[PDB]
């Protein structure tokens, strides 16, 4: 799967401070990939954390322990 | 004002829902790969995380652009989002050169 | 304005007041130095960003530097996580959002 | 009391990738101020946490609690 | 003896030690030896991020010499930080001019 150029574009324009701000086609397409990598990194770090705890599935506890760093690496 | 808020809320939820649907799919693949499931609450958290993270990306891109005098966000501001990790930047730059060609 | 390096006196002060030693309980203090998973001791204390997670669902005291946006997103995310930590059936977030899904966006 | 510009200048140059990168005298003065703010911010926030626990001294436990929100604020 | 890096860190460590001493006297609170060392590590690493970002921020505006704008971009996330940095620049402009 993956995000769509249109969706990602609506998520960015949702937060821009200057209504004159635009996004190039390549930039938007690059973001689609970046957002995908972000989601996988979180999901994968979650697995790591849970495995380091000998847990069987990723719950919100393991996801919490990887949050701060995940936000700092971005 | 009471309709402008309800409108802003609906639209937000529309976007949240799309992110959430997509996040669920991406996590589905990670589950198959690493062979381990995610609680429904973990997926929902990752979704909200991704949603709010888009705000950070957006406001940064806009400022990185204005920093280079531009009003249009291009491919090199996106790269500035991935500076923290060399491997990350390398991966995004690898995908960037790829997009450029065909695009 | 003096040297970049410590003077004789400043270095003596550092050695006996601040410098960590092998005979100390904590010989060294390190920080994560992190990795990207998807793309690929003794007397040593690794600073943790996750051990006090239950202190994180509330905005902490500030001195001179206001909390940033991503900080408040983080706090709000920790709050959202607390609310669905003991669920308790179908996800509250799922039902809260699924009714707004438009297949066109996906 | 604070950081000497001579040190900060060598602190930054240590991490530059390009041997041509330079730092304007004014930006260097700003970076001297920035580093202080960060140290004092961490110290005081550690203090506020030792106070909340009615401890007598700020230990790494008190520091680690304010860490995520500290790093995120910078 | 010491690598150029170790001496940089010891210098940072000592400065941090003095700054924590002021805070200790002002706020009436003692710092553990380990806590000061910890803040020293945080600071030295925080400086690596600042340095790399300035370089890239400058090179982003096609400049080779990091300037005041690059520092303001560093503090973009905090109103307090940004306010101070901009004010500092002002005081710096006044002292620089004259």
């Amino acid at each position: 799967s993956g995000f769509r150029k249109e969706l990602v574009s609506r998520l960015l324009h949702l937060h821009f401070k200057d209504d004159k701000t635009k996004v190039s086609g390549d930039a938007l397409q690059l973001m689609v990939e970046l957002l995908k990598v972000f989601v996988v990194e979180a999901a994968v770090r979650g697995v790591r954390q849970a495995q380091a705890e000998d847990a069987l599935r990723v719950d919100v506890d393991q996801l919490e322990k990887v949050l701060p760093q995940l936000l700092l690496d971005f | 004002a009471e309709t402008e808020e309800q409108q802003r809320f609906s639209y937000q939820q529309r976007l949240k829902a799309a992110v959430h649907y997509t996040v669920g799919c991406l996590c589905e693949e990670v589950a198959l790969d690493k062979e381990m499931q995610f609680s429904k609450q973990t997926i929902a958290a990752i979704s909200e995380l991704t949603f709010r993270q888009c705000e950070n990306f957006a406001k940064d891109l806009e400022m990185f652009a204005r920093h280079a005098k531009r009003t249009t966000i291009n491919t090199e501001d996106v790269k500035l989002l991935a500076r923290r990790s060399n491997s990350l930047l390398k991966y995004i730059t690898d995908k960037s050169e790829e997009i450029a060609q065909i695009n | 304005k003096k040297d970049w390096f410590l003077s004789e006196e400043e270095f003596k002060l550092w050695n006996r007041l601040y410098r960590l030693r092998d005979s100390d309980e904590i010989k060294e203090i390190t920080l994560p130095q992190v990795q990207f998973s998807s793309l690929q001791t003794t007397g040593i204390h690794q600073l943790s960003l996750s051990e006090w997670r239950l202190w994180q669902d509330h905005p902490l005291p500030t001195h001179q530097v206001d909390h940033s946006d991503r900080c408040r997103h983080f706090i709000g995310l920790m709050q959202m996580i607390e609310g669905m930590r003991h669920e308790e059936g179908e996800c509250s977030y799922e039902l809260e959002v699924e009714s707004y899904l438009q297949m066109e966006d996906v």
